[PDB]
């Protein structure tokens, strides 16, 4: 291998991972958020943040830093966030290591001026002395070791469904949705509200209630329907028939209890309440009525299969749908795949679904930082574009 | 001409990449492996240390009797 | 005995630096710091006894 | 290797625990206790002479660890040649045919703590192969010394109460979380500064010969009596009344909070629930009796998964015309103390405040008595790698 060691640096849309090359877990994983403490003093981290976010004082205030595009906006207090994690974590200079940072997949447009912007954070403000830039779900899907394969990141900002083919990115079927776990965090909060006594600025509140409790609901309460909920119904009460039937309940009705610690109150909800949730990632129509069953991730992957077909179409069809990829922190949720798998067979029948998924819980909320980890170590430098400081000094020249 | 000689860097860098990330997820599952099994030979090491100490504490637990003569 | 010599004596063989590197494809346009392997040309001591717990 | 020529050193922020040598039989405490710091002679031209006392008063106290973490690397580096220098000459001493049979192969083991940083662990890796010549390192994490002390527990978590800092590390798959090790900056200096506060006529030195009074413990007979007599380091008698059985609380509701906030973001709830049963809490400050079982106590006052009492009441007022247990979905139901080895004779004797000490005694009779050479570096990766061949010997 070379003689070398990259630093490796993840911005989500809700979480942070950084670290080193010669690791395979981070050296950290902090929000991808900052509590501005009003002089300005801008929190950095996960434990300095929540203590602020206990502390409860006013002029903190949450802003976020990447928003629903995946791609930074803020970049000066994401300069500052990368100070913190050279300084305060990763502990090395900018100067000193090669880096590796990460983009999701887009249609074509925004990329370049960020690109720029990426040199005016790596160049002009870090000094750093070459940095690789990899896309996320071609890291996510050439980590596990496909090149060409059917992307499906369920995140905190929505769905992001990416078709990929011999190692290039499908960019006109790079589709990505609204609905992930910020939106499962709302409806939650939403529901949980009559029964918490509860029911930006007080984005402090919202990020710590989000951060505390709300995950600790995704992680243990929320299940999602392997079928559709009313199909879900219909089929266990017509396996419990003949069960019933062969031999001589409603599984809906099983009471799951969540104890909520700022009121220390037992939350018992039956279990098509906690299929109802997840219901909204696949069905939002039944939020509201200015959502239509397209804009749900169950036709929308079938619709980013077929912009595909016209990147014969038949073929790219089997090549997505035979190497499809489930990855995500909010695809953690028992029952996601399964509904992936039914919701995109019942779209295309005649195809056999070989779905592919890294069962490690930890490693699939940091699988676009561990394929930008893949992507940092590679033995040869021509396997990626390395952009120098050459590049944007070509870049400034009219 | 020029248009083999992209075609076969192409399909060589595809092949290439793919190998040497199924080489470091071999690397991955190996170093996993290697640290349950050394933490599992300390717990021995643990359980053999109890074993001779306890035989120690009862052949001196036994011998106070000469002590005690 | 010298401390040196102690050292030197005990224990029986390369130097590496951490170094600004330039990779060749030739070279890349950029360097990085790493460790480098070392070419071919490239005090007291504190009594025990004191600090032993009594 | 030879056992009398493994040498295991284990710095901190006041001290260094140094050992030369098992004893073959049983384990034993650390004999050689080194406050780690040198001094530092700036000589003309600028260069810098290192040395183990004040060299005609023109050196200054350099003291490389302060909190845990390593902020003079080169003056570090020259404390471990101090220490390991005077242990060359000790056996050149005593023994004159040392450089033959005790220190013609010297394996050394440096336990390393979670804040040091990579180029700093690799400035050691250079300093040990190049300048102390040694040809074998294990570079070992404190955590998971301590994790191998106790009975070599598959997860865990580490509270490590230091004099100004306490340590947060869980450890699962015997692996250290780094995105999950934290540190409070607040240590067994709170207690001190919590009974400043609570007695206000004591200087430092009565309180702090209260702390380490055998009449000093948290209550989760001494307890029976209202005042009880303690002796001051120059020997005179002082009377306390209910402030020995004070000042922890803060120091305990925190190292709660932090290890709760810790271990609720490991999203594997069945690696979570097994790091939870097995607290493993250490530290000279950890030697204040009854201070481990309030703190277990206080996690599970904060974070233990039970039915709320009241609830409880009213369904055992309904059952009143047998009683289920309400099946929660969290996962830290239960919370315990990790058992601790009670096979260790001296360590028995002399407590277990420096268990992970003890786990390097454990670990160097593993490695260092079997052929493998998997988790140290030998001359042959150093010659191949320098201080990158450190990253193919971790665990």
């Amino acid at each position: 291998t070379l003689n070398r060691k990259c630093v490796v640096i993840h911005n989500g849309s809700h979480r942070t991972v950084a670290g080193f090359s010669n690791v395979e877990l981070p050296q950290c994983i902090i929000p991808s958020s900052y509590i501005k403490r009003t002089e300005a003093e801008f929190i950095f981290g996960t434990y300095n943040m929540i203590d602020a976010a206990a502390e409860k004082r006013n002029g903190d205030e949450v802003y976020t830093l990447v928003d629903s595009q995946g791609l930074p906006y803020n970049w000066d207090a994401l300069e500052m966030q990368w100070r913190y994690l050279y300084d305060t974590q990763l502990k090395v200079s900018p100067e000193e290591l090669p880096l590796v940072i990460t983009m999701p997949a887009t249609n074509g447009k925004p990329d370049m001026a960020i690109l720029e912007r990426y040199y005016e954070l790596a160049f002009d403000k870090l000094n750093v002395p070459v940095f690789q830039i990899v896309i996320e779900p071609l890291a996510i899907a050439l980590s596990m070791g496909k090149s060409s394969a059917f992307v499906i990141d369920i995140g905190a900002s929505g769905c992001n469904v990416t078709p990929i083919i011999d190692g290039i990115v499908v960019k006109n079927a790079v589709v990505r949705s609204k609905f992930g776990g910020d939106f499962l965090d709302f409806q939650v909060h939403e529901r949980l509200a009559p029964l918490i006594k509860e029911e930006q600025k007080r984005s402090t509140d919202v990020w710590y209630e989000a951060s505390t409790w709300i995950q600790q609901f995704k992680s243990t309460m929320l299940q999602v329907s392997e079928k559709d909920l009313f199909e879900l119904e219909r089929y266990y009460k017509e396996q419990a028939d003949i069960y019933a039937k062969q031999q001589e309940n409603n599984p809906l009705v099983q009471k799951k209890n969540f104890l909520f610690k700022p009121l220390n109150k037992t939350l018992t909800l039956d279990l098509k309440e906690c299929y109802q949730f997840a219901e909204y990632l696949f069905k939002p129509q039944l939020i509201s009525d200015k959502f239509s069953p397209e804009d749900g991730l169950g036709p929308l992957m079938a619709k980013s299969v077929k912009k595909a077909g016209a990147s014969s179409p038949e073929q790219v069809y089997s090549l997505l749908l035979t190497n499809v990829i489930i990855t995500g922190s909010t695809s953690l949720i028992e029952g996601m795949e399964q509904r992936i798998i039914k919701e995109l067979s019942i779209r295309f029948p005649q195809y056999k679904l070989t779905t592919f998924a890294n069962q490690v819980m930890m490693d699939r909320k940091i699988q676009g930082w561990l394929g930008a980890l893949t992507m940092a170590n590679l033995p040869s430098w021509s396997l990626g574009k390395w952009y120098s400081k050459e590049d944007y000094e070509t870049l400034k020249r009219d | 001409e020029k248009r083999k000689k992209e075609r076969n860097l192409h399909l060589q860098k595809i092949n290439s990449i793919i190998d040497f990330i199924k080489e470091r997820q071999s690397e991955q599952w190996s170093r996993q492996e290697r640290c349950f099994q050394f933490g599992r030979l300390g717990a021995s090491l643990h359980n053999q240390m109890e074993k001779d100490e306890q035989k120690r504490i009862e052949r001196t637990a036994k011998q106070r009797l000469a002590a005690l003569k | 005995m010298d401390p040196q010599t102690l050292i030197t004596k005990a224990n029986k063989k390369e130097s590496w630096r951490y170094d600004w590197y330039q990779p060749s494809k030739e070279k890349y346009p950029f360097r990085y710091k790493t460790w480098l392997r070392n070419q071919e040309d490239e005090e007291d001591i504190l009594d025990l006894k004191e600090f032993d717990r009594r | 290797f030879r056992q009398d020529s493994i040498l295991i050193i284990y710095p901190r922020s006041q001290t260094t625990l140094v050992q030369f040598g098992l004893n073959e039989e049983t384990f034993t405490v650390p004999e050689l206790e080194i406050p780690t710091q040198i001094y530092r002679t700036t000589r003309q031209d600028g260069s810098y002479t290192y040395h183990s006392t004040n060299k005609d008063n023109k050196a200054e106290l350099i003291k490389p660890i302060q909190n845990g973490e390593i902020i003079d690397i080169s003056a570090f580096t020259q404390f471990l040649r101090l220490i390991f220098v005077s242990i060359l000459s000790d056996r050149a001493n005593k023994n004159q045919d040392a450089f033959e049979a005790e220190l013609s192969n010297i394996p050394l083991l440096l336990i390393t703590h979670h804040s040091w940083s990579q180029s700093d662990l690799e400035i050691i890796t250079q300093y040990v192969f190049e300048s102390l010549e040694i040809n074998n390192l294990i570079q070992l994490p404190a955590s998971l010394a301590a994790t191998y002390s106790m009975i070599s527990l598959q997860n865990c978590c580490i509270i490590d109460v230091g004099t100004h800092h306490t340590d947060i590390i869980p450890i699962v798959d015997y692996a250290q979380l780094d995105h999950l090790v934290s540190s409070i900056p607040m240590g067994g200096q709170s207690i001190n500064d919590s009974l400043k506060k609570l007695l206000p006529q004591w200087d430092d030195d009565q309180i702090e010969s209260l702390k380490k009074s055998p009449i000093f413990e948290v209550l989760s007979k001494n307890s029976d009596l209202e005042f009880n007599t303690f002796w001051d380091e120059k020997g005179n008698e002082i009377k306390v009344g209910k402030q020995r059985f004070q000042g922890c609380n803060n120091l305990i509701k925190n190292i709660s909070n932090r290890v709760g906030l810790t271990l609720d973001n490991i999203d594997d709830i069945n690696k979570a629930k097994a790091v939870w049963e097995n607290i493993i809490i250490v530290g000279g400050t950890t030697s204040i009796s009854g201070f481990k079982e309030a703190l277990l106590g206080q996690l599970l006052k904060d974070h233990l998964i039970i039915e709320p009492e009241e609830e409880k009441s009213k369904r055992e007022e309904e059952a009143k015309s047998f009683v289920p247990t309400i099946e929660y979905v969290q996962c830290p139901t239960v919370i315990k103390l990790a058992k601790y080895p009670d096979y260790f004779p001296e360590w028995k004797k002399s407590g277990y405040s420096e268990i992970i000490f003890l786990g390097a005694q454990i670990v160097s009779k593993q490695i260092f008595t079997h052929p493998k050479d998997t988790f140290y570096i030998t001359r042959e990766k150093y010659n191949m790698k320098g201080p990158a061949a450190l990253w193919d010997v971790q665990f």
